[PDB]
């Protein structure tokens, strides 16, 4: 599926 | 108030080192799999690179998203081309300060047809004798150069973004020779140059997905990378990926 930590990355939303 | 491309300056990632053991003799696995390690830590760069981008957090974060797994080979490579451009005129690829790879080195089973690969990308950049200033707009533009087939979530801002950056490798090329009319003929060869990218990134790509989905070859990516390229690769096989090019 999507990938995890680019998306985290990209958001920063705790 | 300060100009776009002073903040493109100032804003460029420093080069990593690899922190390669020059003790323990070279090997094909280890040597791909340090460069993939490399890999890994350089895209978390370019992301925070991007995040930093004017314009760039104005696109939807799913288009942020997609511009980032279909264009990080290409910046990555530019990078390098770069870098080994400045370092050795093209000769060697100097992928970090502690990781040169010379002619010797490639002579390793499977190096020397990869290696040949990304030296094209260098000697681009020798032919064409860029600057540092088109350097950073052209970056800037691969990664705005690659979408899908069915566009973005807001194309809208997309266009813009992709126009404010073509304007600024204009200024680029102008402040290295002004107001000539040889400055669209540079400008038409550093557009070709983006264009053949496609074709040069997409020979990486393919080696890349190669060692990453045949596990008897044994090269190791770090999660990052992985997690990237697991969720870019059946994109790829479907055709789903529109290049973005200046010419015919
Ligand atoms: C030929 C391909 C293209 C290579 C990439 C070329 C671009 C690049 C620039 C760097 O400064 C370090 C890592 C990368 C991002 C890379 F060098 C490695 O990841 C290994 C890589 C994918 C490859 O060598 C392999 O698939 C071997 O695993
Ligand atoms: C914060 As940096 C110079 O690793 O992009």
């Amino acid at each position: 599926s999507r990938p995890a930590i680019l998306y985290a990355l990209l958001s920063s939303s705790l | 108030f300060p100009t776009l491309i002073s903040l493109l300056e100032v804003i460029e990632p420093e080069v990593l080192y690899s922190g390669y053991d020059s003790t323990l003799p070279d090997t094909s696995t280890r040597l791909m799999s340090t460069l993939n390690r490399l890999g890994g830590r350089q895209v978390v760069s370019a992301v925070k690179w991007a995040k930093a981008l004017p314009g760039f957090r104005n696109l939807h974060l799913d288009d942020q998203m997609t511009l980032l797994q279909y264009s990080w080979m290409s910046l990555m490579a530019f990078s390098l081309g770069w870098r080994s451009y400045k370092q050795s005129n093209g000769n060697m690829l100097c992928f970090a300060p502690d990781l040169v790879i010379n002619e010797e080195r490639m002579q390793l089973p499977y190096m020397y047809d990869q290696c040949q690969q990304m030296l094209k990308i260098s000697s681009e950049f020798v032919r064409l004798q860029v600057s540092y200033d088109e350097y950073l707009c052209m970056k800037v533009l691969l990664l705005l150069s690659t979408v899908p087939k069915d566009g973005l979530k807001s194309q809208a801002v997309f266009d813009e973004i992709r126009m404010t950056y073509i304007k600024e490798l204009g200024k680029a090329i102008v402040k290295r020779e002004g107001n000539s009319s040889q400055n669209w003929q540079r400008f038409y060869q550093l557009t070709k140059l983006l264009d053949s990218m496609h074709e040069m990134v997409g020979g990486l790509l393919q080696f890349c997905f190669y060692t990453f989905v045949n596990k008897s070859l044994s090269v190791e990516f770090p999660e990052m990378l992985a997690e990237i390229i697991s969720n870019q690769l059946p994109k790829f096989k479907a055709g789903s990926v529109k290049p973005l090019l200046f010419h015919q």
